[PDB]
């Protein structure tokens, strides 16, 4: 579980050298993208509820899914669901303000796919439910703050196929 | 860093960041660079401060130097400095990341475990960790010594 | 039902069923027949107790028809009466077992999560319940009528 | 963990549909054998300690596996048989109150022989001692509730073999 | 009683009581005739349940009349009757109130710790239950008879 | 903590006597008044989060209390105080079920005086909004239940001052 | 205040604070007069903040007003602009403090508890505190106003 | 045996035995000899404190021996003094160990389950191996028989 | 629990005010000593070990106290009186970089007192040891953040006394 | 977990029988090294720490595994090794007090090459530490404790390998 | 919680004193007596349930206490007393094995007279029983171990009345 | 003392003492003499095993002696000699006790706070005790010397 400094700090230390000048260029680099990190950071924050509203809307309502035998049929179904869009959004913003997708590899995908094919649950809708999730995202922290985000979201994507 | 921090008290309260932890990782990007100068500075003077302290560690401590000593000379000697160039770099660490956490993963948990089995007094390396803390703040002005000095004094407070 | 909830606590206790439980796994099947006529009457008059209830719920909170509102016309309306009749299914599936359990798993559990998502006002979904509730009372006589409605009273509790 | 009344009620819901007159029907199929039940339940509880000591008797005791180097000796292992079929019966007598298995595919059955087959448990002379408790229990319930009774003996000596 | 144990269950849970607790209580009250009448006509036959059940307790377990035996004789042999009586009533007790939870406070919750001390076999207590049962089960007809015998058969199976 | 039936049984039990006429014509008379009960019962659960809203606001609102430096001030003092009042609503209701105030000496009025002076709680204000609540719940079980009812609220009030 | 935030974190973990922890109260401490000068401007402008936010959700939520609606006129509409300027003193609070505690406490623990009992919409109130913000964020400039409105979008967020 | 028993507690304490504890091994190994002997007079006595007993048994506790009686003629009586040799094997076990552990886990653990499950009153038991003590206090001498003892009465003691 | 920063916010929120410029004042107050706290505050975690080693070499050692029946006599007693000495120094530095000394009326001298006289531990010798504590941290965090410090060694004294 | 005496006891109680005179020797025969044993155990309590840096410093010191980027780097992995060390000395201890290698079995051996092999631990450099540790300690137990203490580091190492 | 010997050890080290004449005196004086507390305490671990039911039947039984209304009238008040008979019997053993009475200071009188004036207990019946329980004992472990066991009996008494 | 631990352990299960618990205090009362023999040896030659043993260890650590030293003349080193004397007083005790807890208590919980206060270093008085040893096993024979080592060992090894 490392952010950027310390993914750093470690690769340093497993040579047992001092910070180089290609140690602080990185370094240097993730200080200077770091108050767009906490703006867009914060932004989420703002807009949560509602990205999730707007996702979902677009991509799982008024389906089989949410009709009788549907997985996402029952309340306690639903509040699950969008429990689980929560979560991809919250560590998607982790990940970035971090700089690193460890933490989405470490405390989400570790072992969710299987958890899914166990459950139940659609995959395929999920990933739609993301991809949507990317794109309302994007279209409010603005490009330089998205072309970052977007990494995350989709590193949540090649690790549920 | 105080980022990886922020991060894993919100995840356990299951949370979005709060306003004084986002102005925190704010705060902290933009000393990022006091930071990365601090650093350099004692890259750059590596030699002078580990030589010099070690120096003025068998002048405080001199009981250690031969008679039983566990700094027994040319191969001994030579690795007591090592030890302590372990610690500079892990000071430096500390500083950019503006956190002790990589000094205490890599060298204080642990440290009295090693050091009795080794049969190294800890307040002997303790006391060498002072010494380099003088070499530096002579070395750093004003307000970059009072910060690399939060960092020297910790790791000797975590050794006695 | 009672019954799986009289297992489920002897179970749990490592034992068999007590006197009072027997005793009121009997109490029900020997009501079972005043149940299965009391969820039939609902059944039959499905179409009534939704529409008369939906009619009724826009003129007691009028907010929600158009102005704003999450019942917008059309596609809107006709959803909110939908949602009607899920719980009037489940009120049928309660009132023959004897057991509010399937009314909680099926629509009361996690029930503010998804109204708050979708932006439904839950106070409006409780009063929905007890326009029909009102509705079916009135099909109703004495003692079944007293039955019917301690499980729509609870539906409609569960929600505010 | 269902009973016939929550079957017939899911069964119904994954359809969203009402409770028609088939599901009426198996409703008050229920509702009549359900003194029958009760009845019969009562007589097992009465008759606990007793189908047990005399299924012992008939089938386990005087034999290779209560002598030394059986699975029945040591006190230790002698009381926590007769405690596993305390446990067979039990749970028959659950899921005929019932009207349904499940409650024995759930919390009985659930990987059984697999720890029979590790601790060294003979599942022969188990299924032995549970065809006995059979015939102990049906001459003691009467004909109409030792059909249905017999079902949930024999469904556990299915699920052991 | 079940209206205690629906209380102390819904208070647990923090909440008011179930649509399915309400119509238990109800069963109870309206069956509240049925009880009384069992335990009028246990109460009344009092001298003879205890007596001739004891006369037949005697005559399946005769070990425990005299020689060694507990109950020796006209203070002893009393006192085995008296023991009787003493479960005869708390019997009537547990069918008023649909409940057997005064049977085990006043009589079961350590019955097996005195009656070891005493020296008493419990197999022959619960011998004597099962005998006074059955003069129960003569003077009662039906489904009476099925139910006070819910309640002996309760006491018989916690003393053994 | 006993009910009218548990406390006629005890009362039975110190004397080493059977259930005398006596005895039976108490326990007839609660029988008697059960329908009753269950009744009420329901009508309050029903009505529970309005009797407290309508007792608030003749009471409590716009007072004092609800300004700053009020006991009520505070969101967080707002909501503790009318959970309070959800505790007096329930426990009364139990209390007539079970037709008896023992529940409510034991789980309620156990050293409260006690608390309230400790935390500063208004004991005034507090009987005050608990004979509001009196009067909305009398105006809604009806006259029978309704005599019953206060016996309960006033056992509260008299418990406090 | 993020002080009380660092002493109670060192307390509980028994020790002296870290590093991080002191370079986390210098930066709040040199902040300070940034705090007190957008608190300043907010406390100046208080009525100008409440009428024109007040003004704006009547036409946002505008079922609020008077068919049913809570803000029913003279005194209500009165007390719904009041609850706004509670709002608005607890939001310039938190600012100088670093720190939302004092918002949670005063005005978001139990704040779900206390409208649903009024029959207030907490949706409504959101969207009031969102409606005071841009008024708020007119007044400020660049990171003033960056600051002043992640304290005003924690208090809207902790209400839906 | 006590070796066992003084390592399970060291290793649950993650350390290396106290003086207490190897003091206790070595008056153990010490005492071998003695033990040895004692457990050797014992199994050649076999049959003679078994059968001894048994006749001894059927003249304390008459009423095991045919009226009703679990100990019924020809098999029965004969599985009767099977059990006592059962106990008087695991007592010889007991006194070489120097610990009722074996006696436990073999027969002590589950006695009450069993026995209430064969009918045999446990009492009478454990008067039987009071009268196998008897018989084996008479064959022994001084100071082997206070220990032999020991081991006896406490197998008697976890049998009521 | 409060530092000055709080204690300022609350009487404010207990009269329903704005932050008043008298309450400004006392906030730029703190604000401006809050480097002098933060310095002083690590000069003692630098020096903790070495104070306490000091002042007890000057108050309690070579004493009745620690022969055998005194109360620092045994090694269990001697680390528990060290130990309450840390205690003692590094609640006194929490109050400073507080501004206030309300931590230490909670979370230290909460009955103290009476905690010392029952398991009979010297306060005269305790007050010995903290004034000297006193004279060897303003001897090393200098003039300006010494008036301040002692206050709070101070209001420990006065609560034991 | 069975020491020399159980193991005996065990072998007559699945055959039902006495001890007989060939469990009584084998009995004997540990009773007699008895003494034996507790005095080589008390030498390596003794001894233990020192044992240890000894072996240390012949076998894993000064090498490739104490360098950045070795499983023994860091002062988390040199104490989490050493530890590992003394766990060996003090179950081979044990195992000689008992006079069997089943409490190695049991609750040291029980998986460990699948946990070594997972964490990246080199077992080559262990049997190498253990190796030493065996040579260290039969020079100071003496030849008749020695030829037994060596068993036990033996049944370490065939377990590993 | 002491014995003899640590009470002889503690009066010497807090006095800084090694082990004088005088205390090997008190020293070899319970050695002395050792055997002779072994022995008693085995003859009342044999005869406790014994001891018991005979100090029961002199004392307690046939009388007011345990017909309706006595406080050890019904099954759980009567198992509940001769529990406290059995903790009476079990620790002036231990204090007799022991050799001093602070075990029963401790860990048994410690405001028990206030216990058994809250519940109702009468202390009477109890010293009663105790006394009884006095006279089996001493008429089983013989003269010399029954003048000590009475002390310890006789503590109980005292610390009662 | 062992008769304390073995009371506490019965205790703790509620128990009578075992066998094994029995044999255990009579090997311990019966060893008594013995114990209070090499207790007064120890204590007579009192002067002798602690001058003789200082004496030695400034010869296997000599730094502790002047330069820096711990032990700095005529008031320190005859502290560290009394420390000598302290613990030798604590081994009497423990011997006769058959239990560390008298030393533990008194002298080895809280031993490395103390002496790390002081500035003494433990390795040192780990060996100043291990040089006490010597001189008694020297004074001391065969089984009697195997004894008291067991408890100058544990003293030594609770040090480091
Ligand atoms: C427009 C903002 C919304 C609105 C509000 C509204 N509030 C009230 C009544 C009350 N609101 C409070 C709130 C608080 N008390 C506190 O302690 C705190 C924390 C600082 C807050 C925010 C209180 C106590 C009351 C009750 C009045 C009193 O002094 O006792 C009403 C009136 C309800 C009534 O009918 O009596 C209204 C209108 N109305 C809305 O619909 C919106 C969107
Ligand atoms: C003067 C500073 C002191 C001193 C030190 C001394 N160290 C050693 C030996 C070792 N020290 C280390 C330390 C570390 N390894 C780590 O992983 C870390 C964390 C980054 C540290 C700090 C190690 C591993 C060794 C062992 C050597 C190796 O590569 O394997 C010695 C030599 C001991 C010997 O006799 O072999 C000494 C002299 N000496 C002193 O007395 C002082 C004051």
């Amino acid at each position: 579980m490392q952010d950027a400094i310390t993914s750093v700090i470690n690769s340093s230390d497993v040579q047992g050298k001092y910070l180089d000048s290609s140690a602080i260029e990185k370094l240097k680099g993730y200080f200077q993208t770091g108050e767009l990190r906490v703006r867009a950071a914060t932004t989420i924050a703002a807009n949560a509820a509602n990205i999730i509203k707007e996702a979902v809307a677009k991509s799982l309502l008024y389906s089989d899914i949410t009709r009788p035998g549907g997985n996402m049929y029952t309340t306690r179904r639903y509040a699950a669901c969008i429990r689980d869009l929560d979560y991809y959004l919250r560590y998607a913003t982790y990940a970035m303000l971090a700089g690193d997708p460890s933490i989405l590899d470490e405390r989400v995908l570790n072992g969710l796919k299987e958890t899914y094919n166990s459950l139940g649950v659609p995959i395929g809708a999920t990933i739609q439910a993301i991809q949507a999730m990317k794109e309302v995202t994007s279209g409010l922290v603005g490009p330089d703050a998205g072309k970052e985000m977007g990494l995350y979201f989709d590193y949540i994507c090649s690790g549920l196929s | 860093s105080i980022v990886t921090k922020s991060i894993v008290n919100a995840d356990a309260e299951a949370r979005y960041l709060s306003p004084g932890e986002l102005d925190r990782i704010k705060s902290f990007v933009l000393s990022g660079a006091r930071r990365v100068r601090i650093a350099q500075t004692l890259t750059e003077n590596r030699e002078r401060i580990v030589k010099q302290a070690g120096d003025q560690l068998f002048q405080k401590r001199p009981d250690v130097v031969s008679p039983g000593g566990n700094a027994y000379g040319e191969e001994m000697t030579a690795t007591c400095l090592r030890d302590l160039d372990y610690y500079l770099r892990l000071v430096t660490y500390g500083i950019v990341s503006g956190d002790v956490t990589p000094i205490e993963e890599i060298g204080l948990v642990g440290v009295r475990e090693m050091y009795k089995s080794l049969g190294t007094p800890i307040s002997a390396v303790a006391e060498g960790v002072k010494c380099m803390k003088s070499v530096a703040s002579s070395l750093l002005s004003g307000e970059d010594s009072a910060e690399a000095g939060f960092y020297f004094d910790y790791v000797v407070g975590a050794m006695q």
